[PDB]
């Protein structure tokens, strides 16, 4: 008669790492890193994102035509832009602080669009000829939406004086540029005056840009070129706009309603129709495993990133061959 | 193992035993079987699952990239960027694959302690009453019967009796 | 007979933690985070820091009429600035590379003034009417103390032509700046010409500024802005300026006497009256732990900053019920 | 614990005993007492002290936190540095909580083997002239007085005498 | 140590034995001479042999420093800079230095629970047939010549024989 | 008769730390931390570095005639610069974004030099004139190599136009300059014309530099300022050039035929005549060690480094005495 002491085994092939022994197959085993995803762009907690498609960011905000999908974009969660977007800037030129501005968006979730200068109300200066090749629309020559291209009116450019006022109680985005023309014949021709300026007034801001005329090469057809600049009003405050040429104005601003956690996604992925906690660039990920290998760039109540092929715990026992 | 007993002195475990991590067989005239030792199994669950959610938990609060934006002329604070969200990343995933591979050997290790602490606490019972055949198991002087059995697995093994 | 081993208990109730099992109670333990503050600002190593209360750093260097409780500041070990202090720059504007220069405080114990173009010694100027109602002093209209707005003297702003050279052996802080008013007839009501500069030049310092008009938001009641720049003259080097119009002039510059480790501390407290080895902006620390849990930002011989709650190390062993 | 002694074999420590973590309780004709071993206690007292030094020293080089300040047009850089500060103190808060939690396992473990250890000492100079009686306890087939007790204790328990 | 065979009940080691870390020492009629045991020296080599590939493996991916120049109105992000680099040099020291203190720590005890086990395999086929003198070394009751200490050796000790 | 279980021993006094005991003698061990250098610079791989002895990247670059020895510089692994280098700008000045183009360096491996303007080709200006005492060769007044310094002819100075169009596959680095002159009779004496600027454009690039009249400090003998500034020119892309004075023209431009892993390593040392696969600023590193101390800025294949002063991995038992 006897007694005898022993321990599980079963029929798991499971393995684990140690220090000194690779490879242990053990009784029971626990991984603890996601290693798959749906390979789709998701709604994030039913919240949609922005997917400019072929739209930069700079595209969308200034009002590129080819961009008017995103003419009036409800609230999202994130935005995806793809790596090189096809329509960014039509007419040629820079975007002043870009990626300052881009950095204020992954705080913001909505905007909604307003008018605070109509075209209409250029009464000394024609508004409606300030069109180019470079930005076409259904085969016509056409322009930034939210930008008016002002030009000389019965040949001559009176001085601008215009002002707008924050009135609303959430903070706006104003944008506007400045051409840069080919030579002073162009200049002339489009502006009247040779030597011109825009100075631009807040309550912080003190700026005033020139026009540098020079010989360029051509981009997208044109010789000329557009700077754009943007600035922050507070409520309460006033921009106070003074030029005598090469003035783009604003017709349309961004009223900042909505701020919060939100992101720019670098993508090639469309809209996949889908739903999720946690997204990545290259798919979404539904698990409640406390590390993924996915991708380190995630928005949502996601597991931690690591770069590991294999997280496997030991719950069980050494098993017998 | 550091202990001895699991794949020691205890050459392999039982497919047999379906319901505990470590227990008993016995042996005798009325026939033979398996019982699971219900307070070190539990014990080591216990263990175990506290372990592993200690691990979540640590692993909870840790580095998580933001997208930042750079132009042709801002290449040093990019790279700089880059090399900070790289180096936070190695440093946690470094920390990740060691936690599990020091915790999966002092796992095996508590399982191989826990079977040696099991025949310890049989071996202390018998004492003199059983010969301790060296794999494992203890063959008894007298007759062992289903209760006899019972009251080693007990604590409870009235060794003046015998 | 019998002998018998054994193991200590007692009456301890403290808990330590462990992977496998939490709140084990144990015969002794060693806590290492101090988790205590005394909530005051102190006198770090016998040396009282620089308290600058309402005022900021720019308030301070420029010579904010407010501010003059500062005007002759012993040496100091940290420096403590509120996170909104209300007399920073009285004249609206801006302070030219103004995060820089505070960084460059973080290794500065002490500033001796020294004056370097005296008030009087412009003859051709007028430097006595060079104020603001926006800097008030007694009810007066004053001006920040350390530099010279400079207007015209019998209806005429001659060329200015000035420099000075550092002989002392220490770098100098040379603080200047330049008036941007509101319109063209403010200009000549001021300056005379209508077109005006201010060159500066040091060693490395080639700098030419000219004036901004805009039509601008009042801002404690002025419509005119002021930017000021700043420049390390080293030794044996001079400054040299050149201006005809809108040059705010220094009078006073600061010698750098003492470098060494400080720090800019942003906090809410005022002085305690107390000395420590070890400062935290919500208050001091003596303690021996090799850690603590109080705020990141430290000075002194200070613990190590982590974020836990609780770090308990167990010395004695499993203690019996 | 790992080793089995203390909480397992050992049901519970000893409010008599006062001078020492680990022991010998006496029981004869002439009474009864507790008396520390001074080696063993010794080298407890050595081995925790190390670690709790071991441990403040290697976390006494670690990151430290500066003030910079960033304007309205430098929010990429602010966020960077930011990120990077909070980076490095989650990094040291988890290696120092981790750190406590695992040396407080092994800290419990040592003293656990210490005891283990003691009880083996004397179980191999006893031998077969006393009882195992598997709680801690030896009991001898012959009368053993103080000055007995004192050599079992000594290590110098003459096992041919007896 | 842990296991208490090293530095414990076995008081010193072998100059004598050079063929192996752990093994035997036997002596009778016939002579003496230190025979070391193959099984357990060659498990204990491929285990610390793993664990050395093991540590420089998971130091491989580490921060590699990068040279940055600043001009003289760039100090902030320069401190940025070299505060980052820093960082990562001191937590990559920090896991190396402690890495190595503990694996160490595990090495030494893993050679004495190798001792103890292979103690503790040769008493548990000895049984009653040798008194355990309680310093490693075990008396027989009966004379053992050559063979009969190679069969000890080989684990085919044939204790009913004795 | 008896048979005793035991283990080895051994004359081993190596030792090795624990957390628990320090200097534990043990019978085997193993260092894993390199301490050792040669403390020379070495070729990396076969491959020699670029060592610019007592010239600056700056010097190189724009043909400091004192750095003639880089004039066409072969293909390197790695760049070495002094902290301090004495050939730097020999006539003063700034050389713009010049640490964006250092890190720019650490990407290239071989410049090939190109002629793009030939000097001869500068017929209504003279080209041959534009030299200083503060840029001497063999006792004479010379100038920057690879750039042309144009001044009247004739007494007359008419509006350059010019073009450059990189046919060749490899991006080009393009560098040019301005000239500040001391004052406006220096101007003229010069330039003829009173009020001069410089136009650049590219694809990208719109840039219009005026110079910056002012009293300076002498430097190198020279009241003058040279500020250097520079592009990237993208393959079938034409920079454009205008100016009517102060121009410092390309001559030579460089092409980026090798692009790969380099580094700009800081170091007073000289070359040593040796090979390596692991370089540090204080000399090179040959060993199979996985951790080093020698310092954290390496090229090659090297061993990581940490600050510790001893590492050493126990491999066998404690040792008795
Ligand atoms: C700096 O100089 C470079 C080099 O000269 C300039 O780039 C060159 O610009 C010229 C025009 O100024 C272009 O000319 C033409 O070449 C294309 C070639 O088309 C195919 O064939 C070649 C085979 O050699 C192949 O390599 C190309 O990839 C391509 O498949 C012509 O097609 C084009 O003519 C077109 O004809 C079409 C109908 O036949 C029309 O619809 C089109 O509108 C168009 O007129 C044209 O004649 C060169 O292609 C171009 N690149 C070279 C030579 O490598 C560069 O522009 C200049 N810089 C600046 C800023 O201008
Ligand atoms: C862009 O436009 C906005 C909106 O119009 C401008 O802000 C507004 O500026 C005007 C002056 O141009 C201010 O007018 C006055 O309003 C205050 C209101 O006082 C109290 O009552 C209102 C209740 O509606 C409450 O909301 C306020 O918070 C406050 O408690 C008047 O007190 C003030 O008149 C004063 O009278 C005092 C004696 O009675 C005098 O001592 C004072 O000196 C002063 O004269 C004045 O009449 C608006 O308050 C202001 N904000 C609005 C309407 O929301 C903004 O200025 C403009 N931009 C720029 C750059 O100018
Ligand atoms: C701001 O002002 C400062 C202070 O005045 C200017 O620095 C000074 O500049 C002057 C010239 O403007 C220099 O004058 C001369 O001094 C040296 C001194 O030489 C030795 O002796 C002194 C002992 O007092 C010692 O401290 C020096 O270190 C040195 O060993 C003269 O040698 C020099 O004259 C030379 O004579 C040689 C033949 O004898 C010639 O070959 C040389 O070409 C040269 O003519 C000259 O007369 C001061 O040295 C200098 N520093 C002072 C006084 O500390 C500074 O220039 C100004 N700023 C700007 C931007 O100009
Ligand atoms: C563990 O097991 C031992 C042995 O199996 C237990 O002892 C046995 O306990 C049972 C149930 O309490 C006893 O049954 C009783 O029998 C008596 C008379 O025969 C009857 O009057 C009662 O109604 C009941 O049926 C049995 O006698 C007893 N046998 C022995 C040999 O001890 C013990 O209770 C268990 N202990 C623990 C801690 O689980
Ligand atoms: C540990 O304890 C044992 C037993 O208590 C010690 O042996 C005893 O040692 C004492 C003191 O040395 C001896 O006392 C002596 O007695 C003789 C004659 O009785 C006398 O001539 C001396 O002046 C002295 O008083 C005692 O005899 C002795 N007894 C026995 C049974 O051994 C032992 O010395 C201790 N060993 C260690 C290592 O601590
Ligand atoms: C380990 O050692 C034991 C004891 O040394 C081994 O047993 C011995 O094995 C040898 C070699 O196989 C035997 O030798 C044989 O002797 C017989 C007759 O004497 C002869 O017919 C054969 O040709 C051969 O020479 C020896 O008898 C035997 N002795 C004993 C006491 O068992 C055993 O084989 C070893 N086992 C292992 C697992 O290594
Ligand atoms: C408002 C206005 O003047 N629009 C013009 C525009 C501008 O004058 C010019 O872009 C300013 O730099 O020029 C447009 O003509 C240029 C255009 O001419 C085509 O024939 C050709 O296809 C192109 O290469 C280009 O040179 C323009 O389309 O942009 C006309 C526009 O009405
Ligand atoms: C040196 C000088 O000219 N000081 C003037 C000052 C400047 O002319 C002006 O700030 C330049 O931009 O203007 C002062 O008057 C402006 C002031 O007028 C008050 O009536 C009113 O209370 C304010 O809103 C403001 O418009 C000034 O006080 O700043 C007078 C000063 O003497
Ligand atoms: C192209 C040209 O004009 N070269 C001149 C040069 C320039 O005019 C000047 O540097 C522009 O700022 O000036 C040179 O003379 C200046 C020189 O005069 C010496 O006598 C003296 O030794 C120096 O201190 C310095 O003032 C020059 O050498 O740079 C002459 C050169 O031909
Ligand atoms: C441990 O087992 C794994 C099995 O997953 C081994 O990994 C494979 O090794 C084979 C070599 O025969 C390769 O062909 C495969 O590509 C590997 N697969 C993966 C997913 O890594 C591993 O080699 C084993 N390690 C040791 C030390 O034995
Ligand atoms: C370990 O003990 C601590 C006691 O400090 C427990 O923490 C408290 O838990 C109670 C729940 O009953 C809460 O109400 C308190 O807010 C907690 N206090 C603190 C300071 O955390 C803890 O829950 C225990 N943990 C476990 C696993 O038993
Ligand atoms: C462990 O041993 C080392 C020997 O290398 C000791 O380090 C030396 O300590 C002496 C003190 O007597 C100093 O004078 C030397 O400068 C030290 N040398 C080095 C290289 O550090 C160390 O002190 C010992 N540590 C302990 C805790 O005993
Ligand atoms: C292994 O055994 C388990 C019993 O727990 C059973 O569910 C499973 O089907 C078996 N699988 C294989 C492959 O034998
Ligand atoms: C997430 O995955 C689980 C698998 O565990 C699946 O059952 C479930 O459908 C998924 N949930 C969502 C919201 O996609
Ligand atoms: C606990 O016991 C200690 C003896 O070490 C004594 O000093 C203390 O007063 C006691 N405290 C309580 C609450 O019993
Ligand atoms: C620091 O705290 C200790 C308590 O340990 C106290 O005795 C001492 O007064 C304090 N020292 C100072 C300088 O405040
Ligand atoms: C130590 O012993 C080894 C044998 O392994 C021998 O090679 C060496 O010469 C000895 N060295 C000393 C100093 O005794
Ligand atoms: C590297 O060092 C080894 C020493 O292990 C030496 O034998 C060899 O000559 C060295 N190799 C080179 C390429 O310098």
């Amino acid at each position: 008669d006897q007694i005898c002491i022993g321990y599980h085994a079963n029929n798991s092939t499971e393995q684990v790492d140690t220090i000194m022994e690779k490879n242990v197959t053990v009784t029971h085993a626990q991984d603890i890193l996601e290693k798959t995803h749906n390979g789709k762009l998701c709604d994030l907690d039913g919240v949609k994102p922005l997917i400019l498609r072929d739209c930069s960011v700079a595209g969308w905000l200034l009002g590129n035509p080819m961009c008017d999908e995103f003419i009036n974009v409800p609230e999202w969660s994130y935005i995806v832009e793809k790596a090189n977007p096809v329509n960014d800037l039509c007419y040629p030129g820079d975007f002043n602080d870009y990626e300052e501005l881009k950095h204020l968006l992954s705080r913001i979730n909505h905007f909604e669009k307003i008018q605070i200068i109509p075209k209409s109300s250029w009464s000394s200066h024609e508004a409606s000829l300030g069109v180019s090749s470079a930005c076409p629309y259904q085969g016509k020559s056409s322009f930034f939406r939210n930008v008016v291209w002002l030009i000389k009116k019965n040949s001559t450019y009176p001085t601008i004086k215009r002002s707008y006022n924050n009135t609303n109680q959430e903070d706006l985005l104003v944008l506007w540029g400045i051409h840069h023309p080919n030579d002073a014949a162009e200049q002339t021709k489009l502006y009247r005056n040779p030597t011109t300026y825009i100075s631009v007034g807040t309550s912080t801001l003190n700026q005033r840009l020139v026009p540098r005329i020079a010989t360029r090469s051509k981009v997208n057809g044109q010789n000329g070129r557009m700077e754009f600049f943007w600035t922050i009003l507070k409520p309460n405050d006033a921009i106070n706009f003074e030029s005598n040429g090469n003035f783009i104005a604003p017709e349309y601003a961004y009223k900042i309603v909505k701020k919060g956690d939100s992101t720019i996604m670098k993508s090639e992925l469309e809209y996949g129709n889908c739903n999720t906690k946690c997204q990545t660039p290259m798919g979404a990920i539904n698990s409640s495993m406390p590390f993924h290998n996915i991708h380190p760039l995630t928005i949502g109540e996601c597991p931690k990133y690591v770069k590991s092929n294999r997280l496997v715990l030991a719950t069980g026992l050494r098993n017998s061959p | 193992g550091l202990f001895g007993a699991i794949a020691g002195f205890i050459e392999g475990g039982w497919q047999g035993m379906v319901d505990g991590w470590y227990g008993y067989h016995h042996s005798n005239e009325q026939g033979s079987g398996y019982a699971a030792d219900k307070e070190s199994t539990q014990k080591a669950i216990d263990g175990v699952t506290n372990k592993v959610n200690s691990i979540i938990d640590k692993m909870n609060t840790q580095f998580e990239a933001v997208g930042r934006e750079f132009n042709n002329l801002e290449r040093r604070i990019e790279n700089l960027n880059k090399k900070m969200e790289d180096g936070f990343l190695d440093v946690w995933t470094y920390n990740a694959e060691l936690l599990v591979l020091m915790e999966n050997e002092r796992t095996l290790d508590f399982h191989d302690s826990n079977v040696k602490n099991l025949y310890d606490k049989v071996r202390l019972q018998l004492r003199d009453n059983a010969k301790e055949l060296g794999n494992g198991c203890f063959e008894f002087y007298h007759k062992c019967d289903n209760e006899c059995m019972e009251s080693v697995r007990n604590g409870t093994y009235d060794y003046p009796q015998y």
